């Protein structure tokens, strides 16, 4: 059955205005809350993966979204809350 | 009360009647702060909306991100739920944590009669959201020419 | 090793001080994912769920698996043991 | 590497008068006194 | 030209604003034990209509003015290519 | 068929002992074998022995301090000393 | 379990299923291999599976100790469990 | 990784499916796309189809779709298998001295046992109940 | 090009090797990785195996591991060939 | 590079005590050196063959021979954690503070691999604790970058 999902809208205008790139925004959002397979390393002779992700305690609550910052072109740190908005909606966790 | 939440979502008209007859909490909420009224507005259950309201449900209940059942109705084009909510005292100018009003949401999804109804109930056309946008700004950006003049 | 990842150099500050990866992250070995957790009679376990290739003989493949397992066992770390929680195969041999 | 693990291939033969069968058995015998974690396997002609 | 833009800018904006982003989860594994909420994060989804493509934001002028895709291009559904046109007894047709 | 004389033996790293440790076991086994001239003869590695190699370490901090990118460093070294396949041209009608 | 259910709750339910076979089917059940996060339809925080191995047929005399009565008894017990779909089932003669 | 079901379906599943054509003896095709980030597409064939050729035909079509898939999906590896859908057997691994945890055991299994069991003839698919280790960099947004 | 034995083994050989799964009738697999910048992995199949089916099964598993290989190796390409065949003749061409 | 010299370079590397013994009796060049300037003493120090180190030193090996990048047997023994070999070398006059071409010392190397006992032995024999490599780093600097708290306190 459908379940609650967290819909977040990136405001393109504010992003351009502040000088924050959409690729930085999406990589920050996704690497943190979703995890990112960066590259490989060698563990006891075996090639294995390297993953980057938020530590559990910084990706459990909706308010945590604004604790993450992206760096603008001009060097400023901008919190996610400055260029985005969010709402609850329903969606499917398994599409057949 | 969990049963009332689920029943309201499913549209089960008489399960909602029974459960309130048996004393469930009209303003029970789930993990994201939605009430049975939130759920009925979202999926479009006019009858359940009306029953819940007649049994003293908060018409201005907000979820964990500040959105009300009117926001959901107006966003998803459920006209017959929007007037009803409004007739029971829904904050026509309610803002969520983003500064977004039901008028914003109706305007964005192009629900013209809904906007007209929201307007007659006194919606602030000048209301900006966290990005300083009014419903008019939206109508212009979305190229909805019809909606743009209705906001003049 | 974690030590080596910990000392990855993110940047060097104005006063020349060092910002190391271990200054912005906890660094550990951990699963590629954390979704699947298995118990054997309430005790911590892992396992291999094996599916038979299209048209292959079940009894023969079970044998080949056993033979491959036997080659591994002498090099097990202490306490490590194979258990046999679910095998559809003995029913074939015994019923016949 | 052999079958996905680090490996070192060793060639040799039976002394004059001895069967390769015999010579293989001594190798297995010697191989069995090796440090913890070292294993072995027969390949190629030996496998055959 | 009137807006000092090229197809490069158009293509870049489309890739940025007609995007489908993997954004991760709230309360995903490994969680902080005690977590009650598990929800997908939904960020950008693919555009679905000419109206959405039309309001893609190419740039904002220094005088606050907006330059949108529809101000430099016509937007419509149309063939992946236009080389093949068929007729059935003189009347417009398609076929397999 | 390729040489069907003698035997063909594989010494295997079954834990994570590593190359140096595997060499030591190989040598151990080779020593024992040579003590049975009566049974074993010409028992030898098929592969190659370790050799001197020039290990060069890039100092990340000094590279960052001089403003030299690691990618420029590693491309410069690899392309120069290793050679680099850049792309293809066409020589008298054949791609090369 | 419903989508939205946490890993912890799926473990709570798996604990009850394990408990049942360990305590109410002592004569019949030899082992239980329970997996959190894996189900017939695929991965998820809200899904799981128990592989049950039984004692040998000779130690399970009578219809009451066979897979049909066992799984029926077990499905009936598990029907009390709150907010979960839990059932034991014999795999069909052929499957497919 | 990190993808919701609709992202998976619209960015991966639909693309592979649209490329599934000209496959002999195909009776039907089904698929799931879920909010784990995961896709499974099952192509079922007439009885007596050669499963080697079926696998070959399916993968030839898939290779056309691959360059069209997101870089991260490609790097997770997509696989094509020819096997029964039920489990033949489950090989369990425990530690009877309790000197290795659930995670330890799972990594030992992934790193030392799984590949050789996967290469064994007749073994169509292997599921690890657990996970191989990876270098885990757990970020802190405050310090960043 | 330019790679040492270990670089080859740990970014190419191991990755390919970890993907040689679900191939029929394999007897064993062997490989060397050397400081000429070369890997050869040789898979030997049961006598009576169809050599074409074995090759395509190997090629297809490789094709799906290609995105995990270094860019420069993907650029050089990875060749899969029947190995157990021998020469009819060698034609030398000299200049005098 | 002489014949018996070559044989000595290999025997030392391979840790064949007996062969080395015989070669010493026959006068195999203890100062033989390969292309990268490693002497049998470099080889034994590298691969950890204690007895052969002792025997080579009895027979006039240059304890302070350096390779073409300026590295000594003490460098190698300290880097690869060969404690008893490090002590033998130091007793036989090895320059405790020898810098290679990069300005790296046995102490830098021991500290970098976390060899605590070796660090202590090198300090005992007078290693310069403030010695800087070509990047101006000390063994202490190396300790704290590595996050080695034990070693860090030793170097105070
Ligand atoms: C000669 C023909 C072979 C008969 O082999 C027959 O095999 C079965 C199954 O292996 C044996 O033994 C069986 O006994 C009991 C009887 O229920 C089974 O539950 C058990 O699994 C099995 O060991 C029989 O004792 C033997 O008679």
């Amino acid at each position: 059955e459908d379940t609650p999902q967290f819909k977040i809208d990136i405001d393109q205008e504010k992003a351009q205005a502040l000088g924050v790139s959409i690729n930085d925004i999406n990589t920050t959002l996704g690497a943190a809350w979703g995890g990112s397979y960066v590259n490989d390393f060698i563990d006891r002779g075996r090639v294995k993966k390297v993953y980057v992700m938020s530590e559990a305690k910084y990706r459990m609550l909706p308010d945590d979204i604004g604790d993450w910052y992206v760096r603008a072109a001009d060097g400023q740190m901008v919190p996610f809350s400055a260029f985005s908005s969010s709402r609850w909606e329903y969606g499917s966790p398994r599409l057949e | 009360g969990k049963k009332l939440l689920e029943a309201a979502r499913a549209g089960r008209d008489d399960e909602v009647r029974i459960l309130m007859a048996n004393g469930a909490d009209v303003n029970a909420a789930d993990v994201v702060g939605w009430t049975p009224l939130h759920l009925a507005a979202y999926w479009g259950h006019l009858e359940i909306v009306e029953v819940l309201l007649k049994n003293g449900a908060d018409v201005n209940a907000y979820d964990t991100l500040g959105s009300t059942p009117l926001h959901l109705a107006a966003h998803f084009g459920h006209l017959e739920i929007v007037e009803v909510l409004l007739k029971n005292g829904a904050d026509v100018n309610a803002k969520d944590d983003n500064g977004i009003t039901p008028l914003h949401l109706a305007a964005n999804r192009g629900h013209l009669e809904i906007v007209e109804v929201l307007l007659k109930y006194g919606a602030d056309v000048n209301a900006q959201d966290k990005f300083g946008k009014t419903a008019f700004d939206i109508s212009i950006n979305n190229g909805n020419e019809d909606l743009a003049e209705i906001l003049q | 090793s974690t030590e080596e990842f910990g000392k990855i150099l993110l940047k060097v500050n104005q006063d020349g001080s060092r910002v190391l990866l271990r200054d912005v992250a906890k660094i550990e070995l951990g699963g590629e994912n954390y979704d699947i957790i298995a118990e054997f009679n309430g005790q911590p376990a892992s396992g291999l769920g094996i599916k038979l290739a299209t048209g292959a003989n079940a009894l023969d493949t079970a044998a080949a698996i056993r033979a491959e397992l036997a080659k591994m066992e002498p090099f097990f770390p202490s306490g490590l043991k194979i258990v046999y929680p679910y095998d559809t195969t003995p029913f074939v041999k015994i019923s016949i | 590497r052999y079958n996905g693990l680090p490996s070192m291939e060793i060639l040799g033969q039976a002394a004059p008068g001895k069967s390769t069968g015999e010579a293989m058995e001594l190798m297995e015998q010697l191989a069995s006194k090796l440090p913890t974690g070292v294993g072995y396997d027969w390949t190629g002609m030996s496998y055959q | 030209n009137k807006f000092q833009l090229t197809p490069v800018d158009v293509i870049t904006a489309i890739k940025a604003q007609n995007a489908q982003v993997a954004a991760g989860q709230l309360g995903g594994t490994p969680p902080v034990k005690g977590q009650q909420l598990n929800a997908s994060i939904i960020a950008q989804t693919r555009l679905t209509s000419t109206e959405e493509f039309g309001k893609i934001l190419l740039k904002v002028n220094q005088d606050g003015s907006r330059v949108l895709l529809r101000d430099v291009a016509k937007i419509e559904l149309g063939g992946e290519n236009y080389d093949i046109i068929a007729e059935f007894n003189g009347q417009p047709a398609s076929g397999l | 068929l390729g040489t069907a004389t003698g035997f063909d033996f594989e010494l295997i790293d079954q834990a994570g002992l590593g190359h140096e440790k595997l060499t030591q076991a190989r040598n151990q086994l080779l020593a024992e074998a040579a003590k049975h001239p009566d049974m074993l003869t010409s028992v030898r590695p098929n592969g190659l022995e370790d050799t001197p190699q020039f290990k060069i370490d890039i100092d990340q901090e000094k590279a960052q301090a001089l403003g030299v990118s690691i990618n420029d460093i590693n491309t410069t070294l690899g392309a120069a000393w290793g050679g680099s396949y850049v792309n293809d041209f066409i020589d008298r009608g054949r791609v090369k | 379990l419903p989508a939205g259910a946490t890993q912890e709750r799926t473990q709570k339910v798996l604990n009850e299923v394990t408990h049942y076979y360990l305590t109410k089917e002592k004569n019949n059940v030899e082992s239980v291999f329970a997996v959190n996060g894996f189900g017939f339809a695929g991965r998820g925080q809200n899904t799981g599976i128990a592989f049950v191995s039984l004692k040998d047929w000779a130690d399970r005399p009578g219809e009451e100790n066979k897979v049909e009565a066992i799984t029926m008894r077990a499905t009936r017990a598990f029907s009390q469990i709150k907010d979960a779909m839990v059932f034991a089932f014999n795999l069909p003669a052929i499957v497919e | 990784p990190g993808a919701d079901a609709k992202t998976v379906q619209d960015t991966v599943t639909q693309v592979i499916e649209q490329n599934m054509n000209g496959i002999d003896n195909l009776m039907y095709m089904s698929s799931n796309s879920d909010s784990t980030g995961t896709v499974q597409i099952t192509l079922t064939f007439e009885s007596g189809t050669d499963a080697d050729i079926a696998q070959v035909q399916v993968q030839n079509k898939l290779q056309l779709a691959m360059p069209l898939l997101p870089q991260e999906v490609q790097q997770q590896g997509v696989s094509v298998e020819k096997s029964s859908s039920s489990f033949l057997m489950v090989v369990g691994v425990i530690n009877t001295d309790g000197t290795m945890t659930q995670e330890d055991i799972s990594d030992y299994v992934a790193a030392n046992m799984k590949d050789a069991i996967s290469r064994t003839s007749g073994v169509g698919d292997v599921q690890l109940f657990g996970s191989q280790y990876a270098m885990r960099i757990w970020m802190n947004p405050n310090e960043l």
